[PDB]
Formats: C-alpha cells, sequence, structure tokens
RNA sequence: CACGACCUCAGCUCAGACGAGAAGACCCGCUGAAUUUAAGCAUAUUACUAAGCGGAGGAAAAGAAACCAACCGGGAUUCCCCCAGUAGCGGCGAGCGAAGAGGGAAAAGUCCAGCGCCGAAUCCCCGCCCCAGGGCGAGGGACCUGUGGCGUACG
RNA sequence: CCAUCUAAGGCUAAAUACCGGCACGAGACCGAUAGCGGACAAGUACCGUGAGGGAAAGUUGAAAAGAACUUUGAAGAGAG
RNA sequence: CGGGCGCAGAUCUUGGUGGUAGUAGCAAAUAUUCAAACGAGAGCUUUGAAGGCCGAAGUGGAGAAGGGUUCCAUGUGAACAGCAGUUGAACAUGGGUGAGCCGGUCCUAAGGGACGGGCCUACGCCGUUCGGAGGGGAGGGCCC
RNA sequence: UGAAAAUCCGGGGGAGAAGGUGUAAAUCUCGCGCCGGGCCGUACCCAUAUCCGCAGCAGGUCUCCAAGGUGAACAGCCUCU
RNA sequence: AACUCUUAGCGGUGGAUCACUCGGCUCGUGCGUCGAUGAAGAACGCAGCUAGCUGCGAGAACUAAUGUGAAUUGCAGGACACACAUUGAUCAUCGACCUUUCGAACGCACAUUGCGGCCCCGGGUCCAUCCCGGGGCCACGCCUGUCUGAGGGUCGCC
C-alpha cells in the first residue's frame, strides 16, 4: 500500500487486501479515493479522508495494514507505547522533569 | 589576511658499542 | 579565454562593475565614514573563480 | 614533482555555475551539483552541519512571495473589496 | 498624469496619452548622455513614475472588465479566482462542509443538549 | 538584428542598411544601423539630439 | 469488425481537477552506529539514541475497551503527581526498569460492512429556471459484481 | 470452574508538545578579547577544485562651529 | 543576598612591543656609455649616437586552456611595484571587442542518460539498443 | 589492420505525368534576374612582470611560422629582420 | 664627551582601564500562514549623480487606494507639492494593480540566452508558399467523463 500509495500521490490509500500467493511474491490490491471527486466530497461519510491531516496516511502508519506494525493497543501485552507511539513513551519515561520548586 | 600560526613544512641514533 | 559564454560573460560584467571606486559625494554625504569600498579587487591578488 | 611544479598543470575546470544555488559546485564530468543536488528534484541538506544549514535555510534571502503572505495573514487573507473611497 | 483623471478617460486617449510620455522620457536620456541640465535630468524621475500611473490605470481596467464578464461563469480564468494560499483553496466549501447526512440531522433534532440550569 | 532595424524604423522614420550588434563587456548591447544612403546620419543626429 | 452487447486493455496538447518542491523546533513511519561504561573484553551498556529515508498538522499521534482487576470492583485517549528507582531484566557484573490502583488537568462520544425490508427510493456530469439556499430537463452517465434510507454489540 | 472483553473496518474536539516561523513583554544575565560567528556594507571580506572553513572591525563635540586668512616647501608636513 | 569573583607560569588564548638589528640580505642567464629634453627632484623615464646580448628548437611574430579589463589615451606620484622613478600590469577620469561564408550552433566517438521493465521499506538504483499496442512524416482520391 | 554519424551524390528500378502538330509535362540554372541569412563568442596577456605555485617565484603549462656563414646537422660560435 | 643602568617630568609607540549601548543571550505570552494561481533559494537588473547593504522587478530605490497633513536632504534641485482654495509633500497601513530569467521548473535540452512543433494575429509577400514581429500553447504521474479504437476474451443475431 506504500508502493501504491506513492506511485499515485493524488489519491489517498483507504486499505488493503489479500488476493494472491506464491514462492516468490505476494499479491494485493489496494482501495484509494480521489478526495477531490464531487461524489467524495459531497458525502458527509466520507469528507474525513479529504482533510489534510490524512496526506499520505498509509506511510505514516495510519491504514489498518500499517498500523499494526506500530504495537499499540490496551493492556498490559502493550505497554511500550503508553501515550500513542513507542517513541513519544520512550520520550515521556526519559525525559528529567526538574520541576520548579524540587 | 593570513592565519594566526601556521603549520611547519632524522638521526636514528642508537650506540651499540 | 577568447571562447566565453554567455553567462560567464554576464558575469564578468557585474563583477567589472562593482569594482568600481566609491562616488566621491558618498564620503561628503556619510561623513567620511564610508571613505573606501571594502569589496575593492585585483585580477593578480584575488581570483572570482 | 608533487609540489610547485605540479601545480603549474591546473588549467581545467572541474566544477562550475549551478542553476538552482548560483554556487560553483555543478560538476561537469558527473553532471550534478555538490551543494544543492541538482538536478535531483530535491535539494540536499544535512544534519550534521548546523552551518550549512543556515546559510540556505527559508529566510537567508529574499522571500518575494512569502513575505506578502505573512503581511496578509495579518488581516485574513482579504481579497475581492476596496476601501472607503473620500 | 494625475491619479483620479486617468479613470474619466477610455482606452484611446490614455494610450496616446502613454506614448506621449515615452517619447518624452526617450528625449530626457538623449539629453543625460549629451551632458543635459540640472531642470532637465531631474524630469526623468518624474516621467517614470508618470508612465506608471497612466500604465497602472490601464492594468487595473482591463481586469474589472473581465471580472465583470465571467461574473457567473462556472469557470473562471486561474487569475481571476481568489489566491488565498494553496491549502484554504484545496478546503471544503461552506456547501461541502454543511452537507448533513440524514442520519445526523435526525439526531440533532431530537437530541441536541438542551438549556439548563442546577439549584444547587 | 530584426527588432532593432525595425524600431528605428518607427522612432525616427530612417532606413536601414545593416544592423551590427555588439554586447559592450558591461553587459550592454551595442548597435551599428547604417542608414541608406538617401538619408545622411549627420542630419538624423541633429533632429534626435545627439549632436 | 457481417450487425450489435459486454469484458479486458489502450490513445490524445481530449472537458475539468489532483500529486511533485520547501520547511522540518515540536509530530508520525522505518532504518541505525560507534566513541563511552564494564578500570581489559566479546553479551550488556552507550541506544530501540546521532547520522540516513519517507510523510504531515497548528498541533500531530493516540482514542471509545478481544482493558484493568480478583475488589463492596473500576470503565476511551492524552498530560501531571504518585506508584518507583519499585516488580523485574542483567558475564544477576556494570547497569537497566515499566504498570494497575489512588489524587488532579480535560472530558464527547460515534459511523460502516455483515443481517434485509424499501419498485436504485442513490450519486456525478451537462443544459437551465428562481431568492449561500431550493427546483426543472421524454440530456448523458455511474450503479444490481449493490447506491441511498432504517440500523452496529449499550442489542 | 469462575471473572472479563468481543480481535482481524472507519471517524472524533479539549487538556499535551513547540531551540522553525510571525508579533510581543520581561531579566539578581553579557557589556565590544564579553554576549550569537555576526552591536559595524557578517555568513560579509577571505581560503579551498569541491563538500565546507570563516574573520578583524563600536565612541570627535552640546552644536562641524571640521581650522578663514597669512607664511615656508614640488607636496606631504610645519609656524602664526 | 546571588556569583562567569582575585593569576607569573599551562611549548596557555588574543592583541601589542623589544634585544638580535641599520645586522642577514637586495650575488642565476656577458653591459653598459656620452649629450639633450621634460622636471622641485634623474645611474633608472624619453630622444639621438656609441658599444653589446637573444642569434629563426629567439629575450621574435601569432593562438588553445586559464585570467577578466589587466587592452587604449590622458592625469597623479599618497599607498604598492622588497633602491629609485618624471615610469607601470598601481591610482583616477574617459574609451574600446561590429560577421550568412572565423568558431560555437549541427553530427556521434568514448561515454553520460531518459523510455518499457525489473529492483529498493525508501530518497531512488540497475540497465541502453535491447524491451511496450513505442510508428502522428511520405503518397492515390478516402486508401497506404 | 589502424572510427562512427549528420550530410551529399550516382545507378538499378519504370509506378506515374505530359500534348496531339505546336506545343505540353519536366528541366541537376540550363544564361540571368528577385528576396533573406537570426542567436552567442570576438579587446588583451599566452609567459624569466597579465595563467598556476600566498609574489613581477631560476619551477610548471598544448601548438603554428622560422634567415646568412662554418659544419653531416633544427649541435656549438658569429650576423641580418 | 660618548655609551649602559636607575628615578621623575614631557613627548611617542601601543591600546588596556573606566563610562557609555538602536546588540546578544535567557525566560514567558498570543498566533501558528509556503508552493504548478510557479514556492524557498539563486541569477541579472533597477536611483540625475550609486560601489556596497537595504528596498523593489522593464510600472524596478516604487503605482493605485485609505489614514495621516508639510516635507525629502549629502550637494543638487524641483515637485499634476506648497497661499492644501486646480481634494495633498512625507510617512504609515496595505482589500487594487504589477511582479524579468533560472529554480518542484513543465516543448527538447543546458559549460548552448542552443534546437523544435501546433494555433492565431499584423507586415513583407499581395499568385497564402516563404520571411520578420506579437500572443496563446506543447513535461511526468493520476482521477472522473467524453471521443476514437484493439483482442473469437465471453457471447447474441444471422
Ligand atoms: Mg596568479
Ligand atoms: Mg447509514
Ligand atoms: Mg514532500
Ligand atoms: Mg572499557
Ligand atoms: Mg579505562
Ligand atoms: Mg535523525
Ligand atoms: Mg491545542
Ligand atoms: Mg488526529
Ligand atoms: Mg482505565
Ligand atoms: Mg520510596
Ligand atoms: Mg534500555
Ligand atoms: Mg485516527
Ligand atoms: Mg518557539
Ligand atoms: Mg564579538
Ligand atoms: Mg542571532
Ligand atoms: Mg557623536
Ligand atoms: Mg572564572
Ligand atoms: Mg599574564
Ligand atoms: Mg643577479
Ligand atoms: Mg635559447
Ligand atoms: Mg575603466
Ligand atoms: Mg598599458
Ligand atoms: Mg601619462
Ligand atoms: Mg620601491
Ligand atoms: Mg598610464
Ligand atoms: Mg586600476
Ligand atoms: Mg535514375
Ligand atoms: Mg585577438
Ligand atoms: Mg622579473
Ligand atoms: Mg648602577
Ligand atoms: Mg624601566
Ligand atoms: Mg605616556
Ligand atoms: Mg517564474
Ligand atoms: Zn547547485
Amino acid at each position: 500500500e506504500e508502493r501504491a500509495g506513492r506511485h499515485c500521490g493524488g489519491l489517498r490509500v483507504l486499505n488493503s487486501y489479500w488476493v494472491g500467493e506464491d514462492s516468490t511474491y505476494k499479491f494485493f490490491e489496494v482501495i484509494l479515493i480521489d478526495t477531490f471527486h464531487k461524489a467524495i466530497r459531497r458525502n458527509p461519510d466520507t469528507q474525513w479522508i479529504t482533510k489534510a491531516v490524512h496526506k499520505h496516511r498509509e506511510m505514516r502508519g495510519l491504514t489498518s495494514a500499517g498500523k499494526k506494525s506500530r504495537g499499540l493497543g490496551k493492556g498490559h501485552k502493550f505497554h511500550l507505547t503508553i501515550g500513542g507511539s513507542r517513541r513519544a513513551a520512550w520520550k515521556r519515561r526519559n525525559t528529567l522533569q526538574l520541576h520548579r520548586y524540587r | 589576511v593570513r592565519p594566526s600560526v601556521e603549520k611547519p613544512h632524522p638521526c636514528i641514533q642508537q650506540p651499540r658499542k | 579565454a577568447s571562447h566565453k559564454t554567455f553567462r560567464i560573460k554576464r558575469f564578468l560584467a557585474k563583477k567589472q562593475k562593482q569594482n568600481r571606486p566609491i562616488p566621491q559625494w558618498i564620503r561628503m554625504k556619510t561623513g567620511n565614514k564610508i571613505r573606501y569600498n571594502s569589496k575593492r579587487r585585483h585580477w593578480r591578488r584575488t581570483k572570482l573563480g | 614533482t608533487k609540489g610547485t611544479s605540479s601545480f603549474g598543470k591546473r588549467r581545467n575546470k572541474t566544477h562550475t555555475l549551478c542553476r538552482r544555488c548560483g554556487s560553483k559546485a555543478y560538476h561537469l564530468q558527473k553532471s550534478t551539483c555538490g551543494k544543492c543536488g541538482y538536478p535531483a528534484k530535491r535539494k540536499r541538506k544535512y544534519n550534521w552541519s548546523a552551518k550549512a544549514k543556515r546559510r540556505s535555510t527559508t529566510g537567508t534571502g529574499r522571500m518575494r512571495h512569502m513575505k506578502v503572505v505573512f503581511r496578509r495573514f495579518r488581516n485574513g487573507f482579504r481579497e475581492g473589496t476596496v476601501p472607503k473611497p473620500r | 498624469i494625475k491619479a483620479r483623471d486617468l479613470r474619466g478617460k477610455k482606452k484611446e486617449e490614455l494610450l496616446k496619452q502613454l506614448d506621449d510620455l515615452k517619447v518624452e522620457l526617450s528625449q530626457l536620456r538623449v539629453a543625460k548622455v549629451t551632458g543635459g541640465a540640472a531642470s532637465k535630468l531631474s524630469k526623468i524621475r518624474v516621467v517614470r513614475k508618470s508612465i506608471a500611473r497612466v500604465l497602472t490605470v490601464i492594468n487595473q481596467t482591463q481586469k474589472e472588465n473581465l471580472r465583470k464578464f465571467y461574473k457567473g461563469k462556472k469557470y473562471k480564468p486561474l487569475d481571476l479566482r481568489p489566491k488565498k494560499t494553496r491549502a484554504i483553496r484545496r478546503q471544503l466549501t461552506k456547501h461541502e462542509e454543511n452537507l448533513m447526512t440524514k442520519k445526523m440531522q435526525r439526531k440533532s433534532r431530537l437530541y441536541s443538549i438542551r438549556k439548563f440550569a442546577v439549584k444547587a | 538584428k530584426h527588432q532593432i532595424k525595425h524600431a528605428v524604423k518607427k522612432l525616427y522614420d530612417i532606413d536601414v542598411a545593416k544592423v551590427n550588434t555588439l554586447i559592450r563587456p558591461d553587459g550592454e548591447k551595442k548597435a551599428y544601423v547604417r542608414l541608406a544612403p538617401d538619408y545622411d546620419a549627420l542630419d538624423v543626429a541633429n533632429k534626435i539630439g545627439i549632436i
């Protein structure tokens, strides 16, 4: 999905799924959305993807296929990423909180 | 203008007997 | 050399017009604060590449 | 030799003026500038040189069409109307 | 060569006044090389700014006519469109952001937060 | 050479035989317009204010 | 393609749009060292750091539980204090090291697919009529390989 | 046996961060070998093929009133 | 009450100044000489004469690369030209490079490098006459 | 075994075009006439003082032209421009 | 006599010290906006006399508009400026207008102001060919739709 969303810069990746397997290759199908088509901008249930914050969402770990690798969740399994990303948690746990009256 | 200092640009000396 | 490109010749023209001495009336205007052009280059001492 | 007798054979330009950064770094044989990365579409910058980034960052030049955005922002990008005449 | 006086004139006389100011500026460049005088070279900046206000009225008049011409047209030239910034031009218009689907129209009709107050 | 020849035929209404352009060392292009034999460059230079 | 429909795949300086680069303090996804420490050093440490690559926003990311707890039970996420230099990891050496509860800042919750009833009730384009908001056209399409309405774990 | 949630689809403000940018207020700080490399025509002059390296340099007086004029010297430079 | 709080040293940092010191030195490729002019000023500029060297693989006449106004005329003698200067490649004020037939432009050589495709998590890289439905000129009145 | 390409030409080929009794088609100017040729470089030094080596540095830097006498000589020595 | 050393006065060399500060540094607050509608950066050019810096783009040291209400300044000087009353000097603000070339840079390329094509307009040509000048265009990837197609790929009807 990162390889498809980069070749088609004018479209935003929605999701992807598995369609074929082999010993050498894996075949997928990526679903892209043209966020400037009127059939998509005039639908209130699809205007969320037309926002500027979703620019290249598949190469920031926001699609379902790429969000899994970030290792986030709720529970004793996912203490590493408490605070969003694993780097946000690592930064918080290493900042020396020098208070004003310590 | 010139730098303050510049890089400057052989006896073996072993007595035996 | 004698074989120049237009971009090189246009570059040498600007450096030739920048090498002019400071006007005399500029000195009296600034009260001898700017007496000499601090970017005067000589063709033997400074090369422009 | 390797010194004074070898500096006399220097009469062949290696770099020339680039078309994107105006610096004498455009390699002739490699056809690639050594300061801005021309003709690659992305300008080369590196975080291991804070001084090299400070000389060519945004704001060290003129900002012709960007200093106007700063002036139009303080009024809300107002366009299409005219002040009240006398 | 007055700002407000060049607007009542028409295109034929503005251009006629424009070229008559250029033939006067050309005669000042001739005197500038021939030696000129004090009262003669000091008018170069006056004529330069005169052809600027004459040419300004010509430019901002033809654009007002083009804006009246493309008024109501669905497709306008790119220079006649609002140039706010590249991010604003790609945002949802007032019509597209006010679109409220038939589900949250009913939800916003009978489940809207009311105005209440607590005694103590 | 065609624009310079056509410009002087309009600014002063004088025919030109040939034009020799030359970019001076300071970046300014200098032209040598040779007028037709029916016109005299001494009379034209006095009308346009050269002399 | 004798004459059509369709599927699949092409061409254009075809009508209208979109992507590129910059910046990068903060933010997101990868990649990734060694100086240094262990008085040597190889695991460890330095460090899931510097440098390298990609992608954004005024915030980003996270987020409405396949949670914590084992209690008379708590109830999205983020942040601060505390838990705590604690449980634990480690040539168990040097060193590393969270979390539940609790006290605070702020608090807002929800939409599809599926299930299947509603004569596709849906959408874009084009040509228009009225005062950003509503209609028309025996126009051209999209779509039954599924648009829209009701509806989502609280039934 | 009991407790708990319903995974492999989507959205969501506020508390949070901000050595970049625009515009401001302040200081038990530095006072021209200090404080930013840069109080000045400073990332300038200058060096290197290049990546890059990178300075020195503030102060007449309240007001130029910046020394008319005479005199010696070719003139700088002196004497009134 | 708060510190960027006390210097003789660190082949300390930066700036300045001494002894050495009117010292070393201005010694590679044969040479200068008389008169005159200009001038405040002449071994050194200019003119004339005399005597010499480079001796046509030149100390001659023209270019390429490179330099970029150093080219030319006039003026000045502060600084610079390691003595001097009436001189200069210095300083100041003006001026100067004219093309259908000189060269660039045009051609491909080595080689560089797009396109198709493949590869790389990626910025991108591999590859170069092979590989894609890669043919947008020519003709007959619609054919090819 | 000691280059490619632009470009130019000749031949083979006889598809086609030309007029019906004086011309026509066609002419590799075939004798001459008419119009046009844009853009860029162009000064100077090219080396015991205009390049590089911190400099007017005994170094380094690709070529063309090249006289008389002695002599085998573009050697050395002398002379003219 | 000289010369050398010491002390003090004065004068040189040198620049310390002190005083000054339109600079820096640090903290806090409000905003938090670039770009194919051509950005950042770069090149060249622009003032009567202008090298640099700053400001601008062939309308080039700024034009229009509005607020302000008599200057700019080195010497000039001259203002469609001033007795604003022929509605305005300057400054500030900045809703109009303008913004050369390179640059993601976009006809192909660039150590080249090199080499092209299409459409339209004016002139030379007036026998529409050719030449010159002007303007609008021609990159890559991708989306929706139109148009023109291709393959016994799957069929229908003959
Ligand atoms: Mg030199
Ligand atoms: Mg629904
Ligand atoms: Mg980007
Ligand atoms: Mg160790
Ligand atoms: Mg040790
Ligand atoms: Mg990094
Ligand atoms: Mg916030
Ligand atoms: Mg978000
Ligand atoms: Mg909880
Ligand atoms: Mg404790
Ligand atoms: Mg660790
Ligand atoms: Mg989200
Ligand atoms: Mg900040
Ligand atoms: Mg300082
Ligand atoms: Mg600073
Ligand atoms: Mg003062
Ligand atoms: Mg100290
Ligand atoms: Mg000391
Ligand atoms: Mg000697
Ligand atoms: Mg010899
Ligand atoms: Mg000159
Ligand atoms: Mg000379
Ligand atoms: Mg002279
Ligand atoms: Mg001397
Ligand atoms: Mg001279
Ligand atoms: Mg000079
Ligand atoms: Mg034949
Ligand atoms: Mg010559
Ligand atoms: Mg010499
Ligand atoms: Mg004694
Ligand atoms: Mg003493
Ligand atoms: Mg003293
Ligand atoms: Mg542009
Ligand atoms: Zn460059």
